[PDB]
């Protein structure tokens, strides 16, 4: 591999990590960090298919008070470097050994992170033991530092993955049997509906079940894309909420 | 009435806000991004070093958790009464901790539904849509709608807190954010309705799976009438259909004339053959060809049907949607922290089970 | 005809006769009694196609409160019979014979099963006598036996029909003109018709209209299926209430 | 207080009412269905022969016209009623009666349009529809969903009815069942609306009813250009059009190279012809017409329009809602009870007349 | 051009003319004008074409209160006798010249009609000065007059284009260059946009919008044709009506 | 009680009334109109020459201005009215100025929208879309629909208003005609958001604003595999992907035997080829190619994608939302009275700069 494309793929992994905490512009994302990992290291289709494919996944992926989500970022981050050190992307291969890859990383993350994040509270003890002298300077360098520390939190397993021959890594991808890849692959097609159910169990009320059935029935309507029925979702919610408001 | 923050300062506010997490705990969570904000009002206001600048960087060391999105009017508010504790008003030090902690449950309890499971999942499903071709559309769609929704909320929410004062909790109130909850809602279910319809494919052809196949017909499907010794030619009015059971039919040749004058099929003139036995199809034999796969038959002469194409004939998703009500009713039920992971382990599994039983 | 043919024919009629007055199990509808016919008599796809051609026309075949329905129990048996005996099965003698005999038989079943329905009369007067005597076994033995005479009702002519035989049978149905059995297939497609606006004239008013045009509106969306139609009704129904309900 | 009905004597009452009808008469209607229901629970009370019986079996001689399906809450009032008079109490012999005759009026009047004009007509259409390919799953999908809603609405409103007594009056009232039956009106008007455009083909083609068929253009159908002996060509770049009125077109082979520059048509060097005199079409020519198939162009030279074409672009459906309604005006208008035999019949005529006509 | 021709000609253009006062038996629409100049001149399918090309411009094209519309009749009736001048009906040149010289044409006729609709106060005076006798023929008289005027204010510009010479109108009509109509014929796909706005800004509210999106979304769906959605606009419209009034 | 009108004066009348217009000022509106009208009324009452006829004539020479369709009922009314002062009624000379004006506001402001906004441009754009293929069905539908509805809804209004007199003002009324308004005002937005979606066409093929094409793969698109000498192969099972990294494959005959056993690609025994190269391609070749076009695979080698391909996979009708929106701000900011003509040459300009651009 060339080197530039190393150290793209250092601070494209470095910007995930940082923003898998700040939650911001979204680096984390595997349609954003798969794509850039692409982008690096050559081939761009294989990475935004990843991406798209495990964006689905990652839907329902947020975290909500104390409440860690899988961290979709050094998911993506990982399953993108591994991808791209096996030199195959027939797309049967990134549903089949990919995307589990990516779930286990995104556990693997998710403990990571929350190690880190414990961590963090000792860097606020100082940040605060500064405080205590009335000094910005401090507590803006130690803020910078839990931020620092959890960006590498995420880089440094980039380097380590990236630090493997890549003779060794193919090997071991490509041993593992055809069977089992193509009931993985079959399997992803389903692993989708886990997180669409979370997020339907977040939000759901007698009310509200009519609209998810009337999405499901007009989806087979191919002719309207998704901006169109996100669109069509918006004028439903309107027309619904001002024939609600008249009473 | 000094210390009057400009619009660039105001600006260098939001862009550290952005930075709101990184220093985040379990114990007084996301308490360092707040004061990492308003830094610059404080440097401003007081130099550093000074007991002034000590109770103003230890008010702001407190547990404040919020939606990073909605934290702008928090923020904005904070810079009002920062302005106003530097222009001798006789706010109390606790006040601005006591708005800070009023709007800190309410925003982020609407915030979170509307941001992280509506427009996220909204945007992030119409970029995988974009990106199942491997088409760069797709990231530069995502990071362009959500930077945009994102920078556009952040700023001119931060404006409006700053104007408005501790009188935004006179404008948020109750009620209207029920209202764009509810609108969110419904649109997020309508959405979700319409990915696991589209984004579920457990298609069962298999090798397995497969329903017997019917013969069908003797033109029912594609194919043209062979006789014997070469020539494709066409089914004539009936002459009557004869005592034993068999229909006598007249072979018009591809000109217009009538030849043979047998009956329809194997052992009379002609018989029905699909394309695969077709030789040397130039001609009007391929115009004809045209027009029966311009009607709409198939090119087999046994009509397969699979499981996949029976739960079709029901309805499109039914298996999606038998997958989803189990999952829900799992999910429901387990009431378990690592239940998530164990049913796609069970998902992985179970379409492992499918494959090598030929069924998916 | 197969002897093991014959019986089985004779069970399913008696069944359909049965279920005529019960209307429990539905096997007097043709989608179920010339399915079962077919499949009795070898070529089960014919009568499945005669059921499903004929349900259409039972569609608003109910019975309520002393007036029968045109009884398509005798019919769909009747038809399915004398389809049988026929050995021509092209969908077009289907549409152009059987359907319009079907609704001959079905005046025909009705005028008798009045007549049946009328004479059980003295058997529950008899019924009444026995219960006199406070004995179960009397009232269950006459309740049991009008029950029978009903599915008799049926399970007659179904046997007379069988007796015919099939060379005198094929060559009434194939001296039908030409002319005519192609008006009488057209003539099949308009009959169903009257079967909807029976359905249309018992349910209809100012407010329901609207729905009427509505379903028919989106119906040449082909993408979706009955069933989606279905749920399609029935989420737009629920919205309603609820619309409605808020006031 | 013994005499307690088990649940073995509910399941075989229950599956006695399924025979509620058979001995159906014209002056009381209905009323050995109820007896031959209520046995089980009888002999379990009381031993054939004694006065008791005599009275409890003379007690259920009387009128009693309800829905077959909705009568499992009227076998359960009268199930607990019999074991309350069974157990030494107080209530009238004549409340029984009272209560069956009051809820058997409104409970018929939800049933029929719920089960007979509703869930019926839906079930099998949908049966009809799936049979429409001569398939098993029609009959199989009829029976299985038609049964297993009829059991387990009679087992459990059985079952709700004799756990509630005489409250289910309290429960069922009214205003509680117009919403259904306004539900089940509102699905049926859209689904007769779907089935009368679906099912309803009056297709108008015939050989006459056939509008005037237009030459079309010379290009926009499926062709080849061909020109004097054989090769296919095709439009390249307008030289000019001349003063006469006829266009110069370049005539590139299917190489990329230039021959012949003349005129567009017949007299020019080549002029547009469909597949039928095109010979050896193999080649690139192949790949051309598929583009062209592609594209959406027909492959007929002459548009020819029918009757049918012309309604279906008004809107597909227009015959199909013209007799609707037509027929409609005739049922309320005539108040026959022959009516739709005689409609029926003039159809059959109609179409008839139609197909001889060259119409339909 | 055939005298018989000329004759049926000037007749639509003074139909025409009068239409486009009397706006009621719509002789003025291009639609109408367009077809009927395009029948007695031989060819009439690319009179049609062009009528329907330009009846999508004509749409909000009425006048209200004094303020007299952009005159499609002048428009309808000019551009379809220059069409039929020029021996060329390709819709191509149909779009890139007949439709902006239509434009321009509604803008001349729109002046002269307000020139019309000006001088008529002098008629309208005179047929006072006639009743003040109390005489009813005077003011019919004076009524026809006036009408005879505006009905003759487009058949006279019809004749003078018709006595142009064919020759001098081809020509003229030819040395346009491809280019410039190419540019004017993909203009023309974006002109209706103006003539559905105006439509659109007299008739628009926060609560009529989410219809207007609702309309564009379910456009795509091809097997709706435009009566069909008119017939789902008109449920739609009553559905939302009666909810509405519920409360 | 004599002068009577009769049915032929009332439908003479309503012919007359067709010729509101005509006699069209600016200062005296459609005055002359109403007299033409009502001419045989007053005829039949008064003989010409007389004071009464003077009088009766004057007064209809005031200022009256209102839709044309909707003034039946105006015509009606002073029908009545004028019955009424012909049969000795002491009914006030100013009286019927007053309905008249009572009525020519409301009523004009209602038939405005309705008529000339909702359902003439319906038709129109019904009439047109049936015009696009040169048909005579369009004309006819529009010159029939429309004019049956103008001639139903004069006549029969007029007979309400002349039935009613005076009294119709309480039945129009208010609240009565906002519905109708507010119900053709959602069906006219309806409509023009269809309208908008499916007549603007700006389609961005071009020379230019092609984007790059995209090799594809070597057997996402319709195609044979050819082997060097002639023939065409169908691949089969892998026997294990070499060392190296490319797979090898079976390469099976068009007949289930066994040839070659190389690898895939150039280089091997096979090679994806398109339709183009392909020659001979009668027989079973010509059956894998429709199987493949029925699947859904495109033709080219390389995936061409336009500038209208990605709008289209945006949303359908993005350039036409985007200008409508664009050019009614335009006409909401400019508020001028050429305005719209001015906008009409800027897009014939913008059509030819981005034709000559290599865009659109
Ligand atoms: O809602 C509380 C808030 O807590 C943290 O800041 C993050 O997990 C946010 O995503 C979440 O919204
Ligand atoms: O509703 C009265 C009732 O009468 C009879 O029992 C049957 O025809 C039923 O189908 C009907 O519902
Ligand atoms: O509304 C006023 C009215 O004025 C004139 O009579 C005409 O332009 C009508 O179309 C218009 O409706």
């Amino acid at each position: 591999m060339s080197i530039i494309s190393i150290i793209l793929v250092l601070i494209f992994a470095f910007l995930a990590g940082l923003e898998g905490i700040l939650d911001q512009w979204q680096f984390h994302q595997p349609i954003i960090a798969c794509s850039l990992i692409g982008i690096a290291t050559g081939h761009m289709a294989a990475g935004i298919i990843l991406g798209g494919s495990l964006q689905m996944i990652a839907l329902g992926w947020a975290n909500v008070g104390a409440a860690v989500a899988p961290d979709a970022a050094l998911a993506s981050v990982a399953s993108a470097i591994l991808m791209v050190q096996g030199g195959n992307f027939d797309l049967t291969h990134i549903t089949g050994v990919i995307v589990p890859a990516a779930i286990l990383l995104a556990t693997a993350g998710l403990v990571l992170t929350t190690l880190v994040r414990f961590l963090s509270v000792g860097i606020v003890h100082l940040a605060d033991a500064a405080a205590e002298k009335g000094s910005y300077s401090g507590v803006a360098g130690w803020h910078m530092f839990a931020l620092l520390l959890q960006g590498l939190r995420i880089a440094i397993p980039a380097a380590i993955i990236l630090a493997i021959p890549a003779e060794t890594v193919t090997a071991a991808l490509n041993a593992i049997p055809d069977w089992v890849s193509k009931g993985l692959a079959v399997g992803g097609g389903m692993v989708v509906v886990v997180g669409y159910a979370m997020v339907i169990n977040l939000m759901a009320t007698k009310e509200l079940w009519p609209f998810f059935f009337l999405g499901f029935v007009l989806a087979p309507l191919s002719s309207i894309t998704l901006i169109g029925m996100g669109i069509l979702g918006v004028v439903i919610a309107l027309i619904y909420l001002n024939l609600s408001n008249t009473a | 009435k000094k210390f009057s923050l400009s619009k660039n300062t105001r600006l260098s506010v939001m862009f550290r806000s952005m930075f709101l997490q990184g220093s985040w705990n379990y114990e007084r969570m996301q308490n360092l991004g707040f004061l990492y904000s308003i830094i610059p009002a404080l440097k401003q206001f007081y130099k550093p070093g000074s007991e002034e600048a000590k109770e103003a960087l230890k008010r702001h060391m407190e547990f404040f958790n919020t939606h990073p999105y909605v934290a702008a009017p928090i923020v904005g508010v904070t810079l009002a009464l920062e302005e106003e504790i530097a222009n001798g008003v006789e706010i109390d030090e606790a006040a601005i901790q006591g708005v800070k902690v009023g709007m800190m449950g309410p925003l982020a309890g609407i915030g979170d539904p509307v941001f992280w499971f509506t427009v996220r999942p909204i945007v992030g499903a119409i970029a995988a849509s974009l990106a199942t071709g491997g088409s760069i559309i797709a990231p530069i769609f995502f990071f362009v709608v959500w930077n945009a929704i994102r920078i556009a909320f952040l700023w001119y929410t931060q404006e409006f807190g700053y104007k408005q004062g501790t009188a935004i909790t006179s404008d948020l109130g109750g009620g209207m954010l029920q209202q764009i909850t509810k609108g969110a809602s419904i649109l997020g279910m309508f959405i979700l309705g319409v990915l696991i319809q589209r984004w579920v494919n457990i298609s069962f052809t298999g090798p397995n799976a497969m329903l017997p196949s019917k013969p069908l017909a003797d033109g029912a499907y594609v194919g043209e009438w062979i006789d014997k010794a070469g020539k494709v030619v066409v089914q004539g009015a009936q002459t009557g259909t004869t005592g034993d059971g068999v229909a006598k039919f007249d072979w018009l040749d591809q000109a217009g004339n009538g030849v043979g004058n047998g009956v329809a099929g194997q052992g009379g003139f002609a018989h029905y053959v699909t394309v695969d036995q077709l030789n040397t199809v130039d001609g009007s034999t391929l115009h004809n060809i045209l027009g029966q796969v311009s009607s709409g038959l198939g090119l087999s002469p046994e009509q397969t049907q699979s499981l996949q194409d029976v739960f079709n004939s029901l309805i499109p998703g039914f298996i999606a949607l038998l997958l989803t009500f189990l999952v829900l009713w799992i999910l429901r039920k387990w009431k378990n922290k690592n239940a998530p992971l164990f049913i796609i382990i069970g998902m992985f599994v179970l379409g492992i089970v499918l494959h090598v039983a030929g069924l998916a």
